[PDB]
């Protein structure tokens, strides 16, 4: 899975 | 008109620290993490760690994690890096970046124009400007050169413009190299028409702001 | 950590022909619940701070031209440009964010491949004010040139010289992809004035004969 902690300004979803 | 604006260049003994400002304008400042990502001569880009500008939590890379501090300033809109125990590996253009802000409501990606640390014992130096003149006399093509050295300085950069930034077609500013005496030395040139010579007038602008020293010199024929 | 190898570390095409950057992750960096795979492209110009063209692997960039196109998938990636404008000109990186710590890969150098072009040579006597402080600087200017390998040679009364200058290249053009080279010969003001004929001479590509840009002291 991708830690969605590694850049804070991606959301994922859009 | 979404700006990162960083602090000028420095020069800091080895096992110093240095402090980089990153003032970051335009949008709601608490919004976004601001990224400290660093590049060495000729190498690569180096991430080093992020900010939450409104949570002031931050993550660093394992490589900078006992070494790198980075705060925030909310009410005066600023990220900073500190980098302790420097040594000559250090030696470098850090830069903020607003790294791939992705979202529905557009995605972006900021970054500021970079600061150059240069790690070393020796001082900081002022440069000269000394006008590299052309020739008034007219030619079977027409065309002069001219310019300006600017020599002896440390650390680097120098920035150089031509009459306050109207000149910037035909304009060179070769890198600089590193003289045998420890100091710096480039030359900025330009061509122009011989008939703009005795006519036009061209100044260079000279920065060089380790040292504050801010010259401006008008090359005549 | 996820390590980013790119390939090849430069290359040198024509104008409008394609530039083929590819990147590998040393691990996936696709995420099968959402099929995103969490990759980006960045160039960067000399001078200049990297800028983004396309993010999840193959979305572009407001603003981006339609010549940029990533594509790829997992662990293969490539950054396509698919008619190279003189402005391309720059080291393109790609970068995963899959992973913290976030990492960039080796960049690729692109470059154009073009005619040749003769420099156009010029040289310039060190100024009085310089000598006033005991030193002469003798700059030799090659102008918008190509290919970039190009020879200087300072000779001094018709003196072959030697571990006495300096040479500097900027980078290629982004407008007509040439180069321009400075060459700067430093005497002290008392070799400066034991002698009379300065003289650079230029060899290049350009040129059938090499170029002599001489003054007398």
């Amino acid at each position: 899975n991708p830690d969605p902690n590694a850049n804070p300004n991606v959301d994922p979803n859009a | 008109q979404v700006q990162l604006v960083q602090s000028g260049a420095e020069v800091k003994k080895p096992g110093a620290s240095v402090k980089v400002s990153c003032k970051a304008s335009g949008y709601t400042f608490t919004s976004y993490a601001i990224h400290w990502v660093r590049q060495a001569p000729g190498q690569r880009l180096e991430w080093m760690g992020w900010i939450k500008a409104g949570n002031g939590n931050t993550r660093y890379s394992q490589k900078f994690q006992d070494r790198v501090t980075i705060t925030r300033d909310t009410s005066a809109s600023t990220a900073y890096m500190e980098l302790s125990s420097l040594r000559s590996e250090d030696t470098a253009v850090y830069y903020c970046a607003l790294l791939t802000v992705i979202r529905q409501d557009d995605t972006f990606d900021i970054w500021g124009q970079g600061t150059m640390v240069t790690v070393s014992s020796a001082s900081t130096k002022g440069p000269s400007v000394f006008p590299l003149a052309p020739s008034s006399k007219s030619t079977s093509g027409g065309t002069a050169a001219l310019g300006c050295l600017v020599k002896d300085y440390f650390p680097e950069p120098v920035t150089v413009s031509w009459n306050s930034g109207a000149l910037t077609s035909g304009v060179h500013t070769f890198p600089a190299v590193l003289q045998s005496s420890g100091l710096y030395s480039l030359s900025s040139v330009v061509t122009v028409p011989s008939s703009s010579l005795g006519t036009q007038t061209y100044i260079c602008n000279v920065n060089h702001k380790p040292s504050n020293t801010k010259v401006d010199k008008k090359v005549e024929p | 950590d996820i390590v980013m190898t790119q390939s090849p570390d430069s290359l040198a095409v024509s104008l409008g022909e394609r530039a083929t950057i590819n990147c590998k992750s040393s691990q996936n960096i696709l995420y099968s619940s959402n099929n995103k795979n969490y990759l980006a492209w960045y160039q960067q110009k000399p001078g200049q701070a990297p800028k983004l063209l396309i993010y999840w692997a193959s979305t572009r960039e407001s603003g981006v031209p339609d010549r940029f196109s990533g594509s790829g998938s997992g662990t293969d990636f490539t950054l396509t440009i698919s008619s190279l404008q003189a402005e391309d000109v720059a080291v393109y990186y790609c970068h995963q964010y899959y992973s913290s710590p976030l990492t960039f890969g080796g960049g690729t150098k692109v470059e154009i491949k073009r005619t040749v072009a003769a420099p156009s040579v010029f040289i310039f006597p060190p100024s009085d004010e310089q000598l006033k402080s005991g030193t002469a600087s003798v700059v030799c200017l090659l102008n918008n040139f190509y290919p970039r390998e190009a020879k200087v040679q300072w000779k001094v009364d018709n003196a072959l010289q030697s571990g006495n200058s300096q040479e500097s290249v900027t980078e290629q053009d982004s407008k007509d992809s040439t180069y321009s080279l400075s060459s700067t010969l430093t005497l002290s003001k008392a070799d400066y004035e034991k002698h009379k004929v300065y003289a650079c001479e230029v060899t290049h590509q350009g040129l059938s004969s090499p170029v002599t840009k001489s003054f007398n002291r």
